[PDB]
């Protein structure tokens, strides 16, 4: 009797719940691609472990 | 409480939409009036106009 007032609630949590995914991919999936350092660590004396 | 509820969602929405508003002023403000420096503010890779 109270009427949609359920739907509304429903469809907040499920917006905040997409924005937070919304927000970690365009904070972190800068690159298109996948490197990998060189095994060998010569760095001129720069150490990176 | 139906209108109490419809009003506090319009103000949040507004809020979200200012903040979009001010991104997109400083956008034209900086890539359009002149060349700007910051790396993917302009579109990614090297800006020009
Ligand atoms: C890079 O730094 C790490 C330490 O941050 C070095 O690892 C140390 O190596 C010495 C001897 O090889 C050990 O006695 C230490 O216990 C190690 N520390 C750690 C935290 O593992 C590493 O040798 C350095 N590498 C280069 C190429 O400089």
């Amino acid at each position: 009797q109270y009427g949609s007032f359920c739907t509304q609630l429903n469809r907040a949590l499920t917006g905040i719940a997409v924005e937070q995914d919304k927000n970690t991919q365009e904070v972190f999936a800068q690159v298109k691609q996948i490197y990998k350092t060189p095994p060998i660590k010569d760095f001129g004396g720069f150490n990176f472990s | 409480q139906s209108l109490q509820t419809y009003v506090t969602q319009q103000l949040i929405r507004a809020a979200e939409i200012r903040a979009s508003a001010n991104l997109a002023a400083t956008k034209m403000s900086e890539c359009v009036l002149g060349q700007s420096k910051r790396v993917d503010f302009c579109g990614k890779g090297y800006h020009l106009m």
